[PDB]
């Protein structure tokens, strides 16, 4: 978490993605938040999610699993705790799992959803 | 010294007033204070209260378990109230269970239908959990916000502020599953106010779920036809939500949104409007130390005499803006 | 691929679901982005699991949720974020944002190119560009060029700083002499550093070219020049009285 050496490196490899991620990391004004972002940077999504839960942010864990496709994880996380709009995510997740199965031609599984969802 | 006279003053003859008070001078109090734990009904709430200080001496044994057990009324059958569970759990300083029991009580009461009693109870438990400075789980804060949006609704309606009630009713609508008791009656008039304010697009979706098979045939028999009409001829006209900068990062999110997609901290919320606080108009009730959009707080202080939340006297000028809001916006991860 | 060439993205995904490689998934995802079908792009990238591109697409969607309609800004962002760096430039130009192109090229420190994206002019912008360039030049350990690079803009603080950091006592003289208007800690900053560098040869000189020739006179004997101390104290007789006791 130098964020000053790292940006210089990311320019030394033409890498605009790296620079933009470093800037975004700069916006965050909290440690253990930047730590979560970087353990997400290398793809350790499970580690990032556990970190998010440990610092008592269910909101960001739900959001991260929503950005990726782990809708089953989103359902499990919505099973406990409570959030700002919990039915909205619940319904959205059911419909999304229905779409997940429906594209694979797995009806009778998409139909279980699409019904808990509307 | 031992005060054996006090400890056995008139403890015979099956009782001496608060014989538990007598046995409670020093040491481990396990004769009549504990016969109040042997009493399956409330002989006196004073006695259980004094057993709270019995475990307040951090005795940390199976006597604490015995008190908890008598508390739950599992072996008694008629437990009094888990308010004592809150005080007891506070006593030994395991707050991670006190918060859970608080949430459980609030959720049960909320479900039942008590909507203002639940508010006061959850405020009175937030009171001690914050005063002792223990960090407050996101569950309790979230439930407080969504159970407070309800009271804000009624107030913004009685005052006659057509848009505020719509906004808060949208939030309540999204979390209407927590509200079972009035599930059609709340989402109802969520639709009515949304349309009567300008957000009829949203009311379309909400009335759709209101006219849904399960919710249908329970819809208000006043304007059931009107709701069917609004759904039948739905207009996608909804006034755009306004924006304002996040308080601890300079970024423009809407008024009802509390999670900033930027700094990622969870903005606190007003006590007049349910919005995300603005650095330019921060304040606090002098008693409850909760935020408020000073403009809005002063605006709402239209002879309503109790605070919006703590329910204590408040007036025009015992409320002035604050500048060092960093004492409120200190990043919790940074803190 | 047949579906992609005709810009049918939803069908392309419908066929892709039957089972294709990961490179094909990624190709479909890119071509969804450039074609601005972000739902297909979301499903494709979900099936490859790239958090970078997914967070980009979510950022674009959260922008469009708020007032954001222009389609050339979004395509410019996409081209920039893959790594074209030049088609993205023109797309930014065409929309009413060259400032975004300037930020892109300054972030890549490709300053030769950002020279001709200063469309706004010099409303305290040209200073920003040149300062970013000079900061880069110092950061790569080419301080000599960085010296003048600061000099072009109002960086006398930064220029003096680095010059002293290596001590161009062959140069600080020229710059500070060229420096005028007796700036508090720029025209006097090189002075401050001349008595740190092996440079009393100029230490009194600079503040004499700033004006404070009383402590400067005392500093003359801080160059162990009693005769020069009295000589300059002639100019400031009060300073002579003040700083002749130490000579005593
Ligand atoms: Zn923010
Ligand atoms: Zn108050």
């Amino acid at each position: 978490l130098d964020l000053y050496t790292a940006e210089q490196a990311f320019v030394r490899c033409k890498d605009y993605q790296g620079i933009k991620f470093v800037k975004r990391l700069g916006k965050l004004l909290s440690e253990s938040m930047k730590q979560a972002e970087v353990v997400g940077y290398f793809g350790r999504f499970e580690e990032a999610e556990r970190t998010y839960l440990e610092m008592d942010r269910r909101d960001l864990a739900i959001g991260l699993r929503l950005k990726l496709g782990d809708w089953f994880r989103v359902l499990q996380l919505l099973k406990t705790g409570s959030g700002d709009a919990d039915d909205s995510l619940l319904e959205q997740a059911n419909n999304a799992i229905g779409d997940y199965f429906a594209d694979r031609q797995k009806w009778l599984n998409a139909v279980q959803y699409y019904v808990q969802g509307r | 010294e031992d005060y054996q006279s006090i400890a056995l003053y008139f403890e015979g003859e099956k009782r001496y007033l608060q014989a538990g008070k007598f046995f409670l001078l020093c040491g481990q109090y396990s004769r009549a204070l504990k016969h109040f734990l042997k009493c399956p009904s409330s002989e006196d709430n004073v006695a259980i209260e004094m057993a709270i200080e019995t475990v307040g001496q951090a005795k940390d044994e199976l006597l604490t378990n015995q008190l908890i057990d008598h508390l739950l009324g599992e072996n008694d059958g008629m437990p009094k109230d888990a308010k004592y569970l809150f005080r007891l759990y506070m006593a030994l300083k395991q707050y991670r269970e006190a918060a859970q029991t608080a949430i459980i009580i609030a959720r049960e009461e909320q479900s039942a239908g008590n909507y203002r009693n639940a508010h006061d109870v959850l405020f009175s438990m937030y009171a001690e959990l914050k005063s002792q400075k223990i960090k407050i789980p996101s569950e309790m804060a979230t439930n407080l916000m969504i159970l407070h949006s309800y009271i804000l609704v009624k107030i913004h309606v009685k005052n006659g502020d057509h848009m505020k009630g719509a906004r808060m009713l949208i939030r309540v609508a999204n979390n209407i599953s927590k509200f079972p008791s009035h599930i059609v009656p709340i989402l109802t008039s969520t639709v009515i106010e949304c349309h009567r304010a300008g957000l009829k697009n949203s009311a379309f979706s909400f009335a759709a779920m209101l006219m849904r098979p399960e919710y249908r045939s329970k819809i208000d028999a006043k304007y059931k036809k009107k709701i069917e009409g609004m759904v039948r001829r739905p207009d996608i006209s909804e006034i755009e939500e306004a924006t304002t900068p996040c308080p601890f990062c300079k970024f423009l999110l809407p008024e009802c949104e509390l999670l900033c997609p930027g700094c990622k901290n969870s903005i606190p919320y007003c006590i007049a409007t349910g919005r995300h606080m603005l650095k330019d108009d921060w304040t606090v009730c002098p008693h409850c130390d909760f935020p408020a959009l000073y403009s809005e707080l002063k605006i709402m202080l239209n002879t309503e005499s109790t605070c919006p939340m703590c329910s204590e006297r408040l007036n025009a000028a015992q409320l002035k803006k604050i500048s060092d809001c960093t004492q409120y916006l200190r990043t919790e991860e940074e803190l | 691929y047949q579906y992609l060439d005709r810009k049918l993205f939803k069908e392309a995904y419908q066929i892709a679901c039957l089972g294709v490689t990961d490179t094909d998934w990624r190709e479909l995802a890119m071509e969804a982005l450039e074609g601005l079908d972000f739902e297909t792009a979301k499903k494709a990238f979900i099936r490859v699991q790239d958090l970078r591109y997914l967070e980009l697409i979510s950022s674009i969607e959260e922008r469009k949720k708020r007032g954001e309609t222009n389609n050339d800004l979004f395509l410019a962002d996409v081209f920039s974020y893959q790594g074209k760096f030049h088609e993205a430039a023109k797309l930014y130009k065409r929309s009413g944002h060259e400032n975004l192109a300037l930020e892109m090229y300054t972030d890549l420190c490709m300053f030769e190119y950002a020279k001709d994206f200063l469309g706004s002019g010099d409303p305290k912008e040209t200073k920003m560009l040149i300062t970013k360039q000079a900061d880069w030049a110092r950061n790569i350990k080419e301080p000599k060029a960085a010296v003048e690079m600061y000099i072009s803009a109002g960086e006398h603080v930064k220029a003096i700083e680095i010059c002293g950091d290596h001590g161009w006592v062959d140069m600080l003289i020229d710059i500070a002499r060229k420096l005028d208007k007796a700036e508090r800690e720029p025209l006097l900053l090189c002075a401050t550093y001349l008595k740190k560098l092996d440079s009393p040869g100029y230490a009194a000189e600079t503040y004499l070219k700033m004006g404070d020739l009383k402590s400067l006179v005392q500093l003359h004997v801080e160059t162990q020049r009693w005769d020069e101390a009295f000589a300059l104290g002639e100019k400031h007789p009060e300073f002579k009285d003040d700083i002749y006791m130490p000579y005593a």
